[PDB]
């Protein structure tokens, strides 16, 4: 969730 | 190619006691994502595998960071928030056992051998590239990345510290202690959440939640 | 001197699914004591340290044994009692998760690399000589014994398998998985005891009891 | 206990 948004950019 | 120079750049680029520990942990999770992006070839992995690796090693990755950061501290931990947690304060908070394990098994061992930041980065990259992580779309690819990490680390140790032939094996033999300490710290995290007495922030909460 | 030849002699000298697993574990604890006596210099340690080392590593020591013993088995474990436990039987008993971890992270990894009995003995001696064990009268002495173990192991790997330079690091990098699997297996042991449904024999019971 | 007796002989 938050990890996904941070791994994108 | 897995150059230790870039792994070092990643380490240098990211540079109530229980409540303060959780705050620092949540703050470093955001930094941990930036660090992993700087490890060669990590961003080239499938997004779902990147998530699996970080969710599986975020705890050991943070513990290895603040331990090495505290090698100069006397019987204490230096949190990423700038607060010094002394073993007496940790013992007075009820987490003295695991706190002592971190000092004896990690901080002190790092201090005695003068583990440099390049070796710390290599170890954190090794735990990052955990081929045993469940759900990996291609564990072999992750294992190949791990093999290139400890392949470059060994060559770096034999060149930087040629008079310490066993330094390479000594570095890897701290990972078992890192593994067990991470599991114990995670149990405390669940008890903190379950007891509801401790503030758990968003990112740290997300790590406490199931896949 | 820590000759791998003698370490090999030690390994060769000792050669309801849940209930059958506990029976085998209790039976091997007695054998584990005999094995440790054959590891060079272990019997020369203080009796209290010998007790600390075995109580601290008995579980990982047994798990490493039956895992390597099962490399030839297909999706199953070969207990020291001669009984074959298949992953389906283990899953039908409610212990399928940890049983799968043993297969993927230990047995299969051992089978893929053809880990020989000399390397298994060296790894079991490394876990035996755990300088992090709490209460050791002289942890440095135990660490010196561990250093001589993985010093002889590296030389053995570079001579036996000269075309596999990373085999030594690969061997040590299974210990983290061994550490976490041992902790999980131990939790199951406590739940078995706590639930009182499973027979726990004397020696295994003694390991479940506090220091 | 049992371990001690086995470590003796
Ligand atoms: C010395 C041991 C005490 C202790 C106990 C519980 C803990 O976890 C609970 C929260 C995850 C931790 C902890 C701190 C950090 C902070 C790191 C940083 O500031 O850089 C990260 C992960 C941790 O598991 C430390
Ligand atoms: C595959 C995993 C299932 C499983 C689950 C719980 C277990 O522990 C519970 C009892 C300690 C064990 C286990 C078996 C043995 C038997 C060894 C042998 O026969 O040589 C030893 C230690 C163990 O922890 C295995």
């Amino acid at each position: 969730k938050i990890l996904h948004r941070l791994l994108q950019d | 190619d897995m150059p230790v120079e870039r792994i070092l750049e990643a380490e240098l680029a990211v540079e109530d006691p229980v409540t303060n520990i959780c705050q620092a942990a949540d703050k470093q999770l955001f930094t941990l994502v930036e660090w992993a992006k700087r490890i060669p070839h990590f961003s080239e992995l499938p997004l779902d595998d990147q998530v699996i690796l970080l969710r599986a090693g975020w705890n050991e990755l943070l513990i290895a960071s603040f331990s090495h950061r505290s090698i100069a501290v006397k019987d204490g931990i230096l949190l990423a928030t700038g607060l010094h947690v002394h073993r007496n304060s940790a013992h007075s908070a009820g987490v003295g056992a695991i706190f002592d394990r971190v000092l004896t098994e990690l901080v002190s061992k790092m201090r005695d051998m003068q583990m440099d930041k390049t070796e710390l980065g290599c170890l954190r990259a090794i735990v990052l590239f955990n081929p045993d992580s469940k759900g990996l779309s291609n564990p072999a690819e992750v294992e190949a990345l791990r093999e290139k990490v400890y392949a470059s680390l060994e060559a770096y140790c034999k060149h930087k510290y040629p008079e310490q032939p066993g330094r390479f094996a000594k570095l890897l033999l701290r990972l078992p202690a890192l593994r067990s300490i991470g599991l114990k710290c995670l149990e405390h995290l669940f008890f903190f959440k379950l007891i509801g007495d401790t503030p758990i922030d968003t990112f740290l909460m997300e790590m406490l939640e199931a896949p």
